[PDB]
RNA sequence: CCCAUACCCGGCCGUCGCUGGCAGUCGGCAGAGCGAGAAAGAGAGUGGCGCGGACGCUACGCCGCGACGAGUAGGAGGGCCGCUGCGGUGAGCCUUGAAGCCUAGGGCGCGG
RNA sequence: CACGGCGCGUCGCGGCGCGCGCGAGCGAGCGCACGGGGUCGGCGGCGAUGUCGGCUACCCACCCGACCCGUCUUGAAACACGGACCAAGGAGU
RNA sequence: CUCCCCCCU
RNA sequence: ACCGCCCCCCGGCCGGCGACCGGCCGCCGCCGGGCGCAUUUCCACCGCGGCGGUGCGCCGCGACCGGCUCCGGGACGGCU
């Protein structure tokens, strides 16, 4: 029985697969992040049937359900436990995540503190 | 499609001052809501002038 | 009489008569 | 004034903190913990704050007086409230409203003068 | 007061009435109906008097609420939806079920419900299907019916008698009821030659027959 | 106080319901009156054709002074004089139509641009349909749909339109105001014509669909909107 | 707004044109007595054909 | 009868235009409007109980309507995209484990 | 029949049109809906060591599509040139 | 917010 | 010596003290302590109780309303 945000709606993605670079199979030295080409004769840039797409303006997801985790929350990195209380007004629509530095030591506390006070937290046992 | 040039559809004219000090913003603002809740023309000719850069707004002697 | 000038009093005319 | 401080620090104070495409604000008397011209705490005459008590329980409610405005020290005067909630709220909302007391933040106070409570309230 | 008539205007199209506005004026009489111009309790305790209110403010606002909606007038509740049926099915009418767990057994439908659902029964003693609610939707109606305007059936039996409750056990007033409604169907199927054994057996599509050809 | 202001409040409500009621009821009057003028301009033909068969001449009808034109080709490859034809005629996409007043100046710039355009004699019941379905007001330089009678009220009050009926009525009969009505009137969005064109390159006299037809448009916009 | 076709919808329709009721009844009272006028007639020339 | 990224209807993203709207959060010290076919005052005046009412507004913000969106050479704008160092600031993080590296794990962004 | 009061009625052509007063331009309630964008005040099943959900990402299968990039060029998949692969460095200061 | 009449439960 | 400007003292006005107040009085609010003593006030639990908001663990169905579409069946009328 976790924390449920304000509202849920349905959250509609225009796409879900990545973007691959062009010719990011062939070749190791080629990594997957997305390059637009720029050759005279490419086929990729030119959007031939049946290519690699490229990435417009089009595909971006709504205003209304932008940026929202599945469970229906945003996301918000904090660090230690003064940065929590912050998140006190933003309660039913924002959560919190722990920054990967923190100890275990000040990660029991800031999820007490975050449990105390009704803020959900993605990563609550990341040290155990 | 449709039949159409869209090289001037995109008008050139100031929507804000550039310059980036305190006092002429809240000029500005002020002049903003006069302009925008008065039907007087006097404010809306003095907030575009407001807008304009030094080179357009010679000073006046004497 | 839907003249909204010149047409009121006989507005006027018509709502008192369907008293 | 404030609207000029306002003007200056809308984007380089301390207690700006920017992330994960949000913003916040860090002062003591600012409700909504949020980056605005109305909660900003520090830069109006009139300032309402509420922060939980020094004792586990409890709600210290803070009010910005009028005439010593340069002189931090002797600026703000506190007053803590130990009761159930509705009566905590009744007190903070009349305190709020019939002094006439920068009307607009009284629901957001009463928003946060519940939550400081709940949270004071043992877990399950 | 006064006692409240019907319209004077039989509907002629939906929204549209059989007489105009001036028929309207002289059927109404208009012309001779002219017309023209808790919060708080007091209480005594045992002190004096106190004057409770009630209707108290609340002790707990939550962090953010969500705005009202937008006002809307075609949406009705599904209790005052208007409920349609087809015209192929009357009461007397030998249905096949077409999804439950009694797939395609030829069942005596007696009455529609007031939910839209099908007051269905084939009298169990020969098919095995006891009083039970079906949708219209799912059932193929046959073209064969019998005589049953000159039946009774309880008033007591509605959708609240066969809402589900919550293992499940017959109850004696599900028996009695059924009893009393076969009691009165089975001898008027039993004047029609083979009708029972039709009822017996069980609907089926066997090779070289389709529906779109075969009439029923 | 305000003992007498709550009831001005009021007084001025009724006042303003009055003059409501009084221009539903000048409107419902108009229409009325131009069904009527309808049957008359109707029977009146009939009637004339018929007298001159009986006296054993031939009655001509009067040339039609409104056509609908339709954009049926594309954009690309256009010559210069057609493309400044068509936006003149404002057929700036295909499957544009509008409504266009007959002269010779109409006539010599159809002649031009024959074989990118149908046009023929619209119908009445062609012109209801249209302006009730497809037919959007050009206010503020904005497309707005015309989902009340203010809307046209406002942009042709000054040309006693107030209304549907006089919008409708005055493009049929091509009024004085003509031109301020059309220009008002956004250009309509058809849908492609259900059933098929037979041959969008050819003129209509040779089986195709460019060119005129007479009254062969009403067809067409039957299966186009 | 959402445009809702005054072509099918009726109230829509009388909204923009409050003739088009006077004229919709008047069509459908015209029709049906059009039909019983004709029905009664086809009866009697039977009943005629049948003597 | 079949179907294109064409046309019509609908949703969503963005751009442009309206140089559009909002400082009126005017509350027991109050009275909750400026959508309504018609340039302009819910004009001011003088004589015949229960203490109560959501969100807002980083105005470089928020909100509403329309139209539109191909692109080499090239031009411009925005990047809460990225790398290294410096002045500030986070009563920031860190041997209860930083940097770096690996991952069939959970996600965000159109993309970097 | 989107007709409906009384008057003074010429505000008038012979009555209709069409003006001036009538506490002076304030009657109220309920109800239904082809009425400024969907609701149900409607329901049914399956859930503890074998089952529920996991767009994407791991592997595999199938149908459709699909020629290797960069470059000069009117024209590149080219029987045009550079390129085995990987790491680091590398060019409008 | 006038008054009657008719029919079915 | 004269003129201009500025600082200070005194006298008289105007304005502000919301980038800048003290005392007195009045009104209101809050807090601490008594008065108050339980048909008031508060805290916690139960009902498969109701209203309103948000949602269903997963898989499904139905109903009516509206928008846009494709199609079918009737009936009426006009030039003819
Ligand atoms: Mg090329
Ligand atoms: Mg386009
Ligand atoms: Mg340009
Ligand atoms: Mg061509
Ligand atoms: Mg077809
Ligand atoms: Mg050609
Ligand atoms: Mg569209
Ligand atoms: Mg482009
Ligand atoms: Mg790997
Ligand atoms: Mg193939
Ligand atoms: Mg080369
Ligand atoms: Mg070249
Ligand atoms: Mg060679
Ligand atoms: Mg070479
Ligand atoms: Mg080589
Ligand atoms: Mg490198």
């Amino acid at each position: 029985a976790a924390l449920r945000p304000l509202v849920k709606p349905k959250i509609v993605k225009k796409r879900t697969k990545k973007f691959i670079r062009h010719q990011s199979d062939r070749y190791v030295k080629i990594k997957r992040n997305w390059r637009k080409p720029r050759g005279i004769d490419n086929r990729v840039r030119r959007r031939f049937k049946g290519q690699i797409l490229m990435p417009n303006i089009g595909y971006g997801s709504n205003k209304k359900t932008k940026h929202m985790l599945p469970s229906g929350f945003r996301k918000f990195l904090v660090h230690n436990v003064k940065e929590l209380e912050v998140l006190l007004m933003c309660n039913k629509s924002y959560c919190a995540e722990i920054a990967h530095n923190v100890s275990s030591k000040n990660r029991k506390a800031i999820v007490e503190r975050a449990a105390q006070l009704a803020i959900r937290v993605t990563n609550p046992n990341a040290r155990l | 499609g449709v039949d159409i040039r869209h090289n001037k559809d995109r008008k050139v004219r100031r929507k804000e001052p550039k310059s980036q000090d305190i006092y002429l913003r809240l000029l500005v603002k002020l002049y903003r809501f006069l302009a925008r809740r008065t039907n007087s023309t006097f404010n809306q000719v003095v907030l575009k002038r407001l807008f304009m850069s030094r080179t357009n707004r010679p000073p006046l002697s004497l | 009489i839907a003249h909204p000038k010149l047409g009121r009093r006989a507005r006027a005319r018509i709502a008192r008569g369907l008293r | 004034s404030a609207h000029l401080q306002w003007m200056v620090v809308r984007n380089c104070s301390s207690f700006l903190i920017k992330r994960n495409k949000q913003t916040y604000s860090t002062e003591p008397n600012n409700l909504k913990a949020r980056n605005s011209f109305r909660y900003n705490g520090l830069i109006h005459r009139k300032t309402v704050g509420v922060e939980p008590a020094a004792d586990g329980k409890g709600v210290v409610v803070v009010m910005k007086r009028r005439s010593g405005q340069r002189k931090p020290a002797t600026s703000y005067v506190r007053t803590t409230i130990n009761k159930n909630a509705r009566a905590t709220l009744s007190s903070i909302r009349h305190m709020i409203r019939k002094n006439k007391y920068h009307p607009d933040l009284r629901m957001a106070a009463i928003r946060r003068a519940s939550a400081i409570l709940r949270s004071q309230k043992p877990v399950m | 007061k006064g006692k409240p008539h019907c319209s004077r205007n039989p509907v002629l199209v939906r929204g549209i009435g059989r007489y105009s506005r001036s028929a309207m004026y002289s059927r109404k009489a208009l012309y001779k109906r002219k017309y023209a111009a808790l919060a708080t309790v007091t209480k005594p305790v045992g002190g004096g008097t106190r004057v409770v209110k009630l209707r108290k403010m609340p002790r707990y606002y939550p962090t953010e609420d969500v705005p009202r909606k937008l006002l809307s007038h075609g949406k009705k509740p599904f209790s005052q939806h208007v409920r349609k049926l087809r015209a192929s099915i009357t009461p007397g009418t030998i249905l096949i079920i077409l999804t439950g767990r009694h797939r395609g057994k030829r069942v005596v439908f007696l009455k529609q419900l007031s939910s839209g659902l099908l007051l269905v029964t084939g009298p169990l003693s020969l098919n095995r299907v006891p009083l039970r609610r079906t949708h219209q939707k799912f059932v193929i109606a046959t073209s064969t019916k019998i005589d049953i305007s000159g039946v009774k059936i309880p008033k007591h039996l509605t959708d609240a008698y066969f809402k589900k409750k919550k293992k499940y056990e017959i109850t004696e007033q599900r028996k009695v009821d059924q009893k009393a409604v076969d009691s009165q169907i089975l001898p008027k199927i039993k004047a029609v030659p083979q009708l029972q054994g039709y009822l017996r057996s069980v609907f089926a599509l066997t090779n070289g027959v389709y529906p779109h050809k075969l009439v029923f | 106080n305000f003992a007498e202001l709550k009831i001005k409040r009021l007084r001025k409500k009724f006042a303003q319901k009055m003059l409501r009621k009084a221009r539903r009821k000048l409107i419902y009057e108009k229409a009325k009156h131009y069904h009527k003028e309808y049957r008359q301009m109707y029977r009146t033909e009939i009637r004339m054709a018929r007298m001159a068969r009986k006296a054993g001449n031939f009655y001509v009808p009067a040339e039609p002074k409104l056509a609908f034109v339709i954009r049926i080709r594309g954009i690309n490859g256009v010559s210069p004089k057609v493309r400044k034809v068509l936006q003149l005629l404002r057929l700036r996409q295909i499957f544009n139509g509008t409504f266009v007043k007959l002269n010779k100046a109409s006539i010599n710039m159809l002649r031009i641009v024959e074989p990118y355009i149908a046009w023929g004699y619209p119908n009445l019941k062609s012109v209801n349909e249209l302006i009730y379905k497809r037919g959007y007001g050009k206010i503020n330089k904005k497309r707005i749909a015309l989902t009340d009678n203010t809307l046209i009220a406002r942009s042709l009050g000054k040309y006693n339109i107030i209304c549907m009926e006089d919008l409708i009525h005055e493009i049929y009969t091509v009024g004085k105001h003509f031109k301020e009505a059309n220009n008002f009137l956004w250009p309509f969005k058809l849908s492609s014509p259900r059933g098929g064109m037979k041959k969008k390159t050819t003129h209509f006299v040779e089986g195709g669909d460019a060119g005129n037809r007479e009254d062969q448009i009403n067809r067409l916009i039957r299966r186009m909107n | 707004v959402l445009k809702k076709n005054p072509l099918k919808n009726l109230r829509i329709m009388l909204k923009l044109n409050p003739y088009a009721k006077t004229m919709r009844r008047n069509t459908i009272l015209r029709q049906a007595r059009n039909h019983k006028l004709r029905v009664e007639r086809a009866a009697a020339a039977l009943a005629a054909k049948s003597d």
